[PDB]
């Protein structure tokens, strides 16, 4: 059983993803204050996946949960052109935490289905992903609503975790 | 919508405790009479707000099969965070404490020492969290303390590092939430006088 944090700004689609992953469907959500924790099985691997709220005021607490984290699913709204700089700077901050030194990063460029979506390449550049030191990471175009791209991202994460010292 | 599914699932695990089985059936029936995605529905009044429908859960928490305690703590956490369990006047107990303070006391009462199932332990920590911090419901400050206590208890006496660092986390969050609420209550007091 492996530990995953689903992180990202409020409204990104984190919760939608969690339950899309667990029960294979889209459900109606509220802003997660506190946290949701559910156990997800994919391609026969067991994950304890934790969804935490992204609200401005509840972001400082993310770090309290970084302990023994195997992977971060970092969900970014591809249509939110306004706060992608915040997504960048908050991602920069979290990857500096010693707890996460060993952690695998997967970026969900979410809401890809939408007309106003930034390109996968544009987002990667925006987040300074190529500027990442010692990170095994990949970016994925996704739609939690439509089910687009999730299995592709999960296949990547699963194979990547199957890489042991 | 969640209610129905979860209650039927409640019937499945064991009937060796017949009283629990019967209470689940009666609550399910009242739901059918009031009616006349498997995770819980939205706040609105059209959905018949489940308040005293509660009682088969008090059973579920005090049941012994820890997988069904864990189940109970979960769905409680869910619907209370959705704003579906607002609470009311004191029921089957002395006043000076609302029904909300009762459910919280029954979730605090699932943890008794390091022996208790860890799935339950976490579920508690989680329910306790979205309870204290629900935009939707105020708490008697003594019930707050009991919440805090049960959490700190799980933190100190756990032997599951996950639950330790998450109880430490929700501990911080809870204290900071309730403190801020006390702060602006006092500042509204310092300004309404003016
Ligand atoms: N078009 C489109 N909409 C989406 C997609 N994913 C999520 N949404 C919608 O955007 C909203 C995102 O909300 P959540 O899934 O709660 O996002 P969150 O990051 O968990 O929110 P917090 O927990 O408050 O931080 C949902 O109500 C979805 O309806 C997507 O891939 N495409
Ligand atoms: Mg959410």
């Amino acid at each position: 059983e492996m530990r995953i944090l689903i992180l990202g700004l409020d409204g990104a689609g984190k919760t939608t993803i969690l339950y899309r992953l667990q029960v294979g469907e889209v459900v109606t959500t509220i802003p997660t204050i506190g946290f949701n924790v559910e156990t997800v099985t994919y391609k026969n691997l067991k994950f304890q996946v934790w969804d935490l709220g992204g609200l401005t005021s509840i972001r400082p607490y993310w770090r309290c949960y970084y302990s023994n984290t195997d992977a971060v699913i970092y969900v970014v709204d591809s249509c939110d052109r306004d706060r992608i700089g915040i997504s960048k700077s908050e991602l920069v901050a979290m990857l500096e935490e010693e707890e996460l030194r060993k952690a695998i990063l997967v970026v969900f460029a979410n809401k890809q289905d939408m007309e106003q979506a930034m390109t996968s390449s544009e987002m990667a550049n925006s987040l300074g992903l190529p500027a990442l030191k010692d990170r095994k990471w990949q970016i994925f175009k996704t739609s939690a609503t439509k089910g687009t791209g999730l299995d592709e991202a999960m296949e990547w994460l699963v194979e990547t975790l199957k890489s042991r010292q | 919508r969640a209610l129905e599914k979860i209650l039927a699932d409640k019937e499945v695990k064991k009937a060796h405790h017949s009283q629990l089985r019967k209470a689940c059936e009666v609550a399910l029936e009242e739901i059918k009479a009031e009616t006349e995605t498997l995770p819980p529905v939205k706040s609105k009044t059209n959905f018949i707000e489940a308040d005293k429908y509660f009682l088969p859960f008090e059973l579920a928490c005090q049941s012994k099969c820890p997988r069904i305690v864990s189940t109970s703590l979960d769905c409680l956490q869910k619907l209370i965070a959705y704003g579906h369990l607002t609470g009311n006047a004191p029921d089957s107990t002395t006043p000076g404490k609302k029904l909300i303070d009762r459910i919280i006391e029954t979730i605090c009462g699932c943890f008794q020492g390091p022996q208790t199932d860890e799935g339950v332990q976490l579920q508690i920590i989680k329910a306790l969290l979205t309870a204290v911090t629900s935009q939707h419901i105020e708490i008697h400050e003594g019930t707050v303390l009991q919440a805090v206590r049960t959490c700190y208890n799980i933190y100190l006496a756990s032997k599951n590092l996950i639950n330790q660092t998450t109880a430490k986390a929700t501990l911080t969050q809870m204290l900071n939430v309730i403190f801020a609420r006390m702060e602006n209550q006092a500042l509204q007091e310092a300004k309404q006088m003016e």
